[PDB]
């Protein structure tokens, strides 16, 4: 049927990566960023900029002609939050909205068995 | 000039800061299948006829 | 031209699922025009769309968000508003992502986020125009992106030991500076 | 009004009541703007004014333009009002309410 790809969505607290690859992790096909899309420094990781970057990715994949993707959404992992943010959620909303074939939705977040010391100190990290 | 002809079918209430504008549900007169939500300044009863310009514009709420 | 997604059901949420299922599935079937099946054996909700239905590929995503948010413990009507509004999203965090807590420190932190009779939590949801599920170690926020950001500020304020009165002060500050604009 | 209908007769419009009704029709702003709150910097939003208010608005604009034109000249109220109804029964932009109808509709189109 369709040409299957590998979509990889990284969700940092400041950024959203959408990353289309071939099978076996071969080569990068479509790869933009919310940073390179929207010039507002407040809006570097908005769901709006995430949807714009995801539609840019969909446009470049249709330029290549590859339609199907196996999507692997991914949080920061490590020691920061292990659930991918609403940037990845709106990116999935956009890649559904852009009419690309979706093979399989999987949430691959790197979970440590047993973590080391975080960069928060004893107090807590942020705010 | 596209003169959009419209029909009032359902009033939604009184909105605006001053409480003056009206949200109106609209049966488009030329094509029945379009139901629009518009903002009308003035007195409107049911089954009235409006004269819009754009059938495609919709505004959510007002303050 | 079918498209099929499956989502698992935990038994913790399965009893409200089997209770309110009669209100859950018809707005997906009729008001959103999606094909909805349930394998109660594997506890799997199966959302598939057909050539019969309206070709709205975003409606399948919003239905998956509907079933996922109800799976996360959120209410029916909030997830129906997710079916209506697009700008509402979900945050999900852990307690140990922000500050390491152990034993009764975790319990007291959860109690200070909740407050007596939920009065700390509910006053958040009125003033942040969001909805929150406080799971075991998980927090789940549902609302606009600026609004879930402000709820994240409030809950990170609560989790680091700050008293609820300062949270009411910052809460009414953010509410006053947001409702005015 | 009787003098004005006589003038619209003698200015080669055999149907002066139709001249009145066409000036009502051709000078009604279909959509206008209201002053929404907007969050401090109060923008103006295009509302689509009711046709009863379009009648009210057109009659108001015509009477204002005629009262402006007939004031401080030798030319009578009947002649100025007939000139306005003839230049406004068919859109010519030499009358008053044609111009102000155009201004309200261009503010409405600019501000939707």
């Amino acid at each position: 049927s369709q040409v299957f790809g590998v979509a990889r969505i990284y969700a940092s607290f400041n950024d959203t990566f959408v990353h289309v690859t071939d099978l076996s992790g071969k080569e990068t096909i479509a790869r933009v960023t919310g940073g390179m899309k929207v010039k507002a420094d407040r809006d570097e990781s908005s769901p709006y900029a995430a949807m714009l970057a995801a539609q840019d990715v969909a446009a470049k994949c249709k330029e290549v002609g590859i339609t199907a993707v196996h999507v692997k959404i991914r949080a920061t992992g490590g020691t920061r939050t292990k659930t991918p943010g609403p940037g990845g959620q709106a990116a999935l909303r956009a890649l559904a909205r852009s009419g690309l074939r979706i093979g399989r939705i999987e949430d691959v977040t790197p979970v440590p068995s047993d973590s080391t010391r975080k960069k928060g100190g004893r107090r807590g990290r942020r705010l | 000039t596209p003169v959009t002809l419209a029909k009032v079918i359902k009033v939604l209430g009184r909105t605006g800061s001053r409480g003056g504008v009206t949200q109106v549900r609209v049966e488009f007169l030329e094509d029945t299948s379009r139901t629009i939500v518009r903002n009308v300044k003035g007195p409107v009863r049911e089954n009235d006829i409006l004269v819009l310009m754009e059938s495609e514009r919709e505004a959510r709420r007002l303050r | 031209k079918f498209e099929s997604r499956k989502i698992m059901v935990p038994p913790h949420r399965m009893t409200p699922l089997r209770n309110s299922w009669t209100k859950i599935y018809p707005p997906l079937v009729e008001h959103l025009k999606l094909q909805v099946r349930m394998n109660l054996k594997t506890k799997s909700v199966e959302l598939r769309t057909n050539p019969k239905f309206t070709t709205d590929p975003g409606a399948l995503q919003k239905g998956a968000d509907f079933i996922k948010a109800f799976t996360l413990g959120f209410d029916l009507d909030d997830s129906i508003a997710l079916l209506r509004l697009d700008d509402l999203y979900i945050e999900t965090f852990e307690v140990k992502d922000v500050k390491t807590l152990t034993g009764d420190h975790l319990s007291r932190a959860i109690g200070r986020i909740a407050g007596k009779d939920g009065k700390t939590k509910f006053a958040i949801e009125n003033a942040t125009r969001t909805r929150i599920v406080l799971a075991d170690s998980k927090i789940h926020i549902l609302g606009g992106f600026t609004h879930i950001r402000m709820a994240r500020e409030s809950v990170v304020s609560l989790i680091l030991g700050s008293p609820p009165g300062k949270v009411y002060g910052n809460l009414r500050t953010v509410a006053s500076r947001l409702k005015e604009r | 009004i009787k003098h004005t209908l006589d003038i619209i007769n003698v200015l080669t419009d055999q149907n002066p009541i139709q001249v009145v009704v066409d000036a009502i029709t051709n000078t009604g702003p279909r959509e206008d703007t209201t002053r929404v709150g907007g969050g401090g910097a109060a923008r103006r939003q295009a509302v689509d004014v009711s046709p009863l208010r379009r009648v009210n608005q057109a009659i108001a604009l015509l009477t204002i333009g005629a009262r402006e034109a007939a004031f401080r000249n030798i030319k009578t109220i009947a002649e100025t009002l007939a000139e306005e109804l003839i230049n406004a029964a068919k859109g010519s932009s030499t009358s008053y309410a044609i111009k102000k109808k155009d201004e309200l509709e261009r503010v409405a189109k600019s501000n939707r």
